[PDB]
RNA sequence: AUGUUUUUUUUUUUUUUUGAUUUGGUGAGAGG
DNA sequence: CCCTGTCTGGCGTCCTCTCACCTATGA
DNA sequence: TCATATTATTACGCCAGACAGGG
């Protein structure tokens, strides 16, 4: 139908074209009758006639002469919805700029007269004259003229002489302001000048100058000279309940500007004097300015009562607009809304949907059925008997419902799973029967909730909703692999009570044939459920290709286990369930059934499971006790000892011996030494209270303690809650954030007194506030990730690359935390694996590595895979299938089509709520030492010390792979070497932090280089011991006679020659820098490790300042470029660095600011990517030095160190493609032989498919340079307005769109969903290909 | 409660909201990020075209359910042709270009 | 065998199809 | 002229339910 | 009833982005 939509300004022609009539008078309506106004706002001949083919006041009351107008009416003859489209003008008397021109940041027309806002300000609104090619005067063209400069001007410049105000003057200097012209002058003023801030600030205007050029938009159009008005409509004039009519806010707007403008031209009729004109078309421009955005200008304008009325751009703008209000969200027919419940007898694939909201929801269903039958006629029959509700509408409401799915939706949906599609099963009663495995998905508990029902009308929709969203294909979890249709809480206390066992019971150790007469055992009255048993059980292993084989044995179990096996499906082997089954087990359960059998044994099997945990949780009557919270004995015992050690503290502190910040700090060490005490006293008499005998003396056994059951089998509790209902409940913290030193010694089966529940409260008051704070912070996550994201849809099979990440297994430095099958799992690789022991061909080098796989992996003992990922997929305008990797929740490559960066984006902010708001190395293991970026020497004693400071501390196991690693500093004591094999627990390093080492590579005498007592250094003999030190002072306490003089300490020999560095030629001296103390003084001969001098020195909000790519506010300073260094200019503002290349050129500096300790010295080379001083890091600058797979691993690493310390298991898919989306611009370095500019920032695929239809030619690309731009800075700056304007401000980006002539085609998701047709991922990727093949 | 079909509002052609007024749900934002999430580009499309706004396409919609035929004839929403009215009464002159 | 053999105003206009059942901002509070 | 405080604008969670209250003037 | 047309409170918290000031 159509294509892209195209956005440009509105010429006055082009306004008159729009408009069907000129709205002169204000006067809205009669008021005291019906009639509106003839010819005011609401007239009939501007616009049409109220009633449908009617004059309004008297002529044409049938369907012949739609059209004719008689004078005594002034009125067309056409719809009632013809008034919506049609819209009026209103003739501006005055000249007015636009306000969304004039004031948009930057304005529009303020880069583009070059002149600044606020003197463009003071001319159009009547406070300052401006000057119009004057002639043979002393006076530019720009400069403005104010009421002296203007008065004296006029006696002198009488003649020719031009110097209006306001908008006409403004107007002209547009109209009259040759593009082309400065084009040229601007592009050879740029290539004429050196200036940093100018070239900017000329590249910024040239760049609106000629873009303005390139589309159909004049100069002079942004001023309003026939300024259009909104249907009437679109502005609707109803009353509420009463007799008068609530008047919408544009209608005062509208009706302010005709009342002014009628002023306007009868003051210039009647020629009043200049002052009385001036505030009249001021009053006139503040009123267009008010009316198209309110509250630009000074304080807003208002009607009733002092709240200001909202305006054009408010109907555009903000939360409540027509983008995130009416067009991304919209109210919906054939909708329900009720109250869930649970309705445990259901399958999976069903849910409970009440009599009265069927009947209801399915009247047209209804009303087609029994017009088919013929027990009716007309229509009207038919809602008659719906109305009456006869006896024959419920069968044919059934036939109705049989296999028709309904869209189940949970109200805050974060996550793709809150809409699931089910069957109907009708309910007597007013509630939702959902099935309770799915509540897990929904975030629905039963304490109040509400859902809602939609219906999929056509038969696409009832298609998508059985083959995509029914609850049977949701059973994993698309952020993961992990299943989602996982058994809550009643059901896994029914299996931990059912699989376990106890020492005797009845049928202890008796013999049965099969798992049917252990039930039945279990029924009569014979047995228990849980009593030890030789059973002969048949499990089929499916060992074969496809092909299951039985083998019968007979297993040492229980009863209850047999009674489970009757349920698992034929492949799975007997020790799934010979185990004691709590929540984790049940999980991978249901996960190796999956991955074994398929989905439908899962789907079945997950029912038989829900059935029989709620079928046993019943016959187990596990219920809760005052009893069954056992207080430790040991507990007073504990408290009175620590009663007793608080008591010694505080004698203590009496008498003075010990300071108050150590007293603070050994009462909270004492209390939770006490409370892991108390702690393991309650969890010992918890875990194995029990203990009976069985035939003769006693033996014990883990306990049928009712909360411990709740607690072990990961039902609903854990050690946390447990511990405060028994034992004492810790340290709780008061506001301040530091802990409070007494505690509360008293649990919750004990009584808490007055003080400590207040305590309590403090602690649950904040946690209460921080949930209900963080919610908006975690949706408004959400909504930039999938904005940022929104276009991006799977649109290949092969990009045909070979680059792709090096997944590694990530190591902080204790045990290895993430191991390399969890991140390398259902992953493309980019080259073949090789066999970790000679150059095997062990996977090949595009197979997607699935379980076994995996397992492959895991028994060779693979280093680390290089593999694909997403930011290194070569696809222009997507991401291919391979680059992107598993599907995750399903089990093959993802397919052409599937929109990856909604699913990205919402796996990455679901999880926004779980999340928080607010000396030397000790090896643990035993095995190999290996390191990295070392370069070291041996000193005197051994021990090899290190001349880097970069150096990695692998520990390397005798397999191969990486178990350890640490960063050493430089000159540390290693107290092991390269290659060698240690002990677990021995101490490999030692370092002195405070003390920064100044050691050397060669021996010698020492020699002060530049060290004179009095200016360079000073004399400060040391008090307690007498071993004195000539201290090394800094540049700013000595004056500026000797500031020019750099202290360091060369090495020569025994004659005084200089001793060279090994390799070079040049000596090596050491600059000593500031806040230095000599250690070893003059004469000393030196070693290698031996200092020359005394040198002294989170959660939720850390996922936004890594997305939104923030700059913390003390960066690591980098090196842009390799080679040696030096230091420049003594203290004006900063200090500098200058950095000389070895080979490359020289001129590269930067100015430090001097308060960082920094880590290089004098005589040391730098390399890109090598830091110079400490800290946090910008990702920015690891994109410009170290390259695009460092940025991505960066952020991938930051974030899932967040994420995993709160414990939320996320593929890194998700953060690699909004990683994609954050560097997608792109800015030029060399422009080459294309049409791009010098420092113009383009878009990458733009740029690359340019220089690759160039570089397939004989002609040589063009160079560009990627730039990492934040999510909402990036989703903002887009190829697609809509995209940018359904987000956040759209003020700013309709008008960028409007004066640069941009359009839309259309292309993604959003664009989509606002104009009303297929999205372009799922299904209707068919569709756009078809669309895009046929143009 | 529950709507199949009856009153809507004024200035928009989508449905009423809340009870008293016997409305339908809003299918908000992050629903519509949902059905985007799975491969539902026809259920969207009914859920914001058919069910919700372009009249023509509920008439017509109406009229071939209770004919027995479950085909959707979209055509453009109205609330999209309201936020071209209300764009373009600014001095903004956006379009809608070539078949 | 036979019937101009008791005439007088005791009076002629329909439904018609063609269209629908009607409620906007502001602020406060609760559920999840 | 390159750092720099300082000022100005622009964000800040979805869905739902109940109730009340709505410009002054004026010969 | 039918045209006439706008004044005497402050009490967010970052976080970019643009601007006059000065070593
Ligand atoms: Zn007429
Ligand atoms: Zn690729």
């Amino acid at each position: 139908e159509f294509d892209a939509i195209k956005i440009a300004l509105a010429s006055p022609d082009m306004i008159r074209s729009w408009s069907f009539g000129e709205v002169k008078k204000p006067e809205t309506i009669n008021y005291r009758t019906f009639k509106p106004e003839r010819d005011g706002l609401f007239c009939a001949r501007i616009f049409g006639p109220v009633k449908d083919y009617e004059c309004l006041c008297g002529k044409y009351k049938r369907l012949k002469h739609r059209g004719v107008i008689c004078e005594k009416c002034g009125v067309e003859v056409t719809q009632t919805k013809v008034r919506r489209e049609r819209m009026g003008h209103i003739e501006l008397a005055s000249p007015t700029a636009h306000i969304w021109f004039l004031k948009s940041l930057p304005s529009r027309i303020g880069l583009l007269l070059d002149m600044p806002l606020r003197d463009i300000e003071r001319v159009l609104y009547f406070e300052s004259y401006v000057v119009i090619e004057g002639g043979m005067t002393n006076l530019e063209r720009q400069q403005i003229l104010t009421e002296e400069q203007y008065l004296d001007a006029l006696e002198e410049f009488g003649d020719e002489f031009d110097a209006k105000m306001g908008a006409e003057a403004i107007q002209a200097l547009l109209k009259s302001m040759d593009l082309e012209q400065e084009c040229e002058q601007l592009r050879e003023e740029l290539n004429e000048t050196n200036s940093e801030t100018k070239r900017k600030k000329l590249t910024k205007r040239i760049k609106l100058l000629e873009a303005f050029v390139q589309s159909g938009n004049k100069p002079e159009w942004m001023i309003l000279t026939v300024l259009p008005v909104l249907p009437p409509d679109l502005r609707p004039l109803v009353p509420l309940d009463g007799g008068r009519f609530a008047t919408s806010d544009l209608n005062d707007l509208y009706r302010r500007v005709i009342n002014r403008n009628n002023r306007l031209k009868r003051l210039l009729d009647l020629a009043a004097p200049d002052i009385i004109v001036r505030n009249e078309k001021r009053m006139l421009q503040e009123a267009v300015d008010a009316l198209l955005d309110n509250g630009r200008r000074g304080r807003a304008i208002t009607g009733s009562n002092k709240r200001p009325l909202k305006s054009l751009a408010d109907m555009i703008k903000g939360k409540q607009g027509r983008f995130r209000q009416n067009l991304l969200g919209k109210r919906v027919d054939y909708s329900g809304r009720s109250v869930i419940t649970v309705g445990p007898y259901l399958r999976l694939h069903q849910c409970g949907l009440p009599k009265k909201m069927a009947l209801e929801l399915f009247k047209p269903f209804i009303y087609g059925k029994l017009e088919l039958r013929g027990l009716a006629t007309t229509i009207k029959a038919a809602k008659k008997m719906v109305e009456r509700e006869e006896a024959v509408v419920w069968d044919i409401l059934d036939e109705v419902i049989r296999e028709h799915p309904v869209l189940l939706n949970r109200a805050p949906t974060l996550h793709r799973l809150g809409i699931q599609a089910f069957e109907p099963v009708l309910i007597e009663g007013k509630a939702i029967q959902l099935h309770p495995l799915v509540c897990a998905a929904y975030n629905a508990d039963f304490d109040g909730d509400q859902m809602a029902v939609h219906v999929p009308l056509t038969l696409e929709a009832q298609l998508e909703a059985r083959a995509l969203m029914m609850s049977t294909n949701n059973i994993l979890s698309p952020a993961n692999g992990e299943p989602i249709i996982v058994p809550s809480q009643d059901v896994v206390l029914g299996l931990y009570y059912m699989t376990r066992d106890c020492v005797n019971a009845k049928g202890e150790g008796m013999v049965l044939t099969g798992p049917k007469e252990a039930e039945r055992l279990y029924r009569s009255g014979l047995a228990s459920l849980h009593a030890r048993v030789k059973v002969r059980i048949t499990e089929y292993e499916k060992d074969a290709n496809g092909e299951l084989v039985a083998k019968t044995s007979l297993k040492d179990t229980t009863v209850g286990r047999a009674i489970l096996w009757m349920i698992v499906p034929k492949g799975l082997p007997y020790s799934i369930v010979n185990q004691a089954l709590g929540k984790k087990a049940i999980s991978k359960m249901l996960n190796t059934c999956y991955r074994i059998l398929g989905l439908k044994p899962t789907v079945i099997f997950a029912d038989q499971i829900m059935y029989t945990g709620f079928a046993y949780a019943a016959r187990s009557g596990a219920s809760v006790g005052i009893d069954d919270m056992v207080i430790p004995e040991k507990k007073h015992e504990i408290i009175s000892e620590a009663e007793a050690e608080v008591a010694e503290i505080q004698e203590q502190f009496q008498s003075g011996l010990v300071t108050a910040g150590e007293r603070y700090n050994k009462v909270i060490d004492i209390w939770a030494a006490a409370n892991d005490r108390v702690s393991k006293a309650m969890m010992d008499n918890l875990q194995t209270e029990t203990v009976i005998n069985r035939d003769g003396q006693e033996e014990k056994q883990v306990s049928f303690n009712s909360i411990y059951m709740m607690a072990d089998s990961g039902a609903r509790g854990s050690a946390a809650q447990i511990r405060q209902l028994a034992g004492m409940r810790g340290l709780m913290a008061k506001p301040d954030g530091s802990i409070i030193e007494t505690p509360i010694t008293a649990n919750f089966r004990e009584g808490l007194n007055v003080l400590q529940y207040f305590i309590s409260t403090h602690g649950a008051r904040k946690g209460l506030a921080d949930t209900a704070l963080k919610t908006a912070n975690s949706g408004y996550l959400t909504r930039r990730l999938v904005d940022v994201a929104q276009d991006l849809v799977v649109t290949e099979d092969d990009c045909g690359t070979h680059e792709g990440i090096m997944m590694t297994p990530v190591i902080e430095g204790g045990d290895v935390k993430e191991p390399l099958r969890d991140r390398v799992l259902g992953r493309v690789t980019a080259e073949d694996v090789l066999k970790p022991g000679t150059a095997d061909i062990l996977v090949p080098r595009n197979t997607l590595l699935h379980e076994q796989w995996c397992d492959l992996l895991e028994e060779n003992s693979v280093d680390a895979v290089k593999v694909r990922s997403v930011v290194s997929c070569d696809t222009d305008f997507g991401v291919c299938a391979h680059c992107y990797g598993r599907d995750l929740a399903r089990g093959h490559i993802i397919n052409k089509g599937e929109a990856i960066g909604v699913i990205a984006a919402q796996s990455i902010g679901e999880p926004g709520t779980q999340l928080t708001m607010r000396s030397s190395i000790q090896v643990k293991n035993k095995g190999s030492i290996k390191l990295s970026n070392v370069k070291s020497v041996v000193n005197s004693s051994g021990k090899l010390v290190i001349t880097s400071r970069n150096t990695e501390l692998k520990l390397i196991d005798e397999f191969g792979r990486t178990k350890e690693s640490y960063k050493v500093p430089y000159g540390a004591v290693l107290a092991k070497g390269d290659g060698e094999q240690v002990a677990g627990g021995e101490t490999v390093a030692n370092w002195d932090p405070h003390t920064m080492p100044v050691i050397t590579e060669v021996s010698g005498f020492v020699r002060f280089t530049d060290m004179i007592d009095g200016q360079t250094i000073t004399r400060q003999t040391d008090e307690l011991t007498g071993l004195s030190s000539l201290v090394v002072l800094d540049s700013a306490e000595r004056t500026a006679g000797g500031k020019d003089l750099r202290p360091a300490l060369k090495i020569v020999d025994a004659q005084g020659n200089d001793v060279l560095i090994p390799g070079t030629d040049m000596p090596a001296q050491y600059f000593l820098p500031g806040k230095a103390i000599v250690q070893l003084e003059d004469g000393v001969q030196i070693s290698s490790g031996d200092t020359l001098a005394r040198i002294p020195q989170g959660g939720l909000p850390r996922v936004a300042d890594l997305f939104e790519a923030r700059r913390p506010k003390e960066p690591a300073i980098l090196a842009e470029i390799s080679g040696i260094v030096s230091f420049g200019k003594e203290t004006k503002g900063k200090r500098r660095l200058v950095i000389t290349p070895v080979d490359g050129s020289d001129p590269y500096e930067e100015m430090i600011p001097k308060w960082r300790q920094l880590n290089v010295f004098e005589g040391e080379r730098v390399e890109r990517g090598d830091v110079i001083s400490d800290g946090p890091e910008a990702p920015h600058d690891i994109l410009r030095l170290r390259g695009v797979h460092a940025v991505t691993r960066y952020i991938v690493n930051e974030v899932q160190d967040v994420y995993r310390l709160q414990g939320v298991k996320i593929n890194d898919k998700h953060i690699e493609v909004i990683v994609r989306q954050m560097l997608r611009k792109a800015t030029i370095v060399n422009a080459g032989s294309s049409d791009f500019l010098e420092g113009e920032q383009v878009e990458y695929s733009r740029v690359k498919i340019a220089n690759r239809e160039l570089e397939a030619n004989g002609k040589v690309g063009a160079t560009y340079s990627r730039d990492l731009l934040g999510i909402t800075k990036a989703s903002l700056a887009t190829e697609s307005f809509i995209s940018a304007a359904s987000f956040q401000e759209t003020t700013r980006v309709l008008t960028e769109a409007a004066v640069a002539g941009k359009r839309d085609e259309l292309r993604g998701l959003k664009e989509n969903v606002i104009v009303g047709r297929l999205i372009p991922a799922g299904t209707g990727y068919a569709y756009h290909q078809d669309r895009m093949r046929r143009r | 409660h529950a709507r199949s079909t009856g009153s809507y509002s004024l200035v928009t052609q989508q449905p009423l909201g809340g009870k008293a007024q016997f409305g339908g749900q809003r299918f908000g934002e992050m629903e519509v990020w949902a059905l985007e999430a799975y491969g539902a580009a026809y259920t969207l499309q009914e859920m914001l075209t058919v069910k919700s706004d372009d009249v023509n396409g509920r008439t017509k919609m109406y009229k071939n359910i209770v004919d027995g035929n479950h085909q959707m004839e979209p055509g453009m929403p109205e609330s999209f042709n309201v936020l071209l009215k209300e764009i373009r009464s600014l001095g903004i002159n956006i379009e809608l270009e070539d078949e």
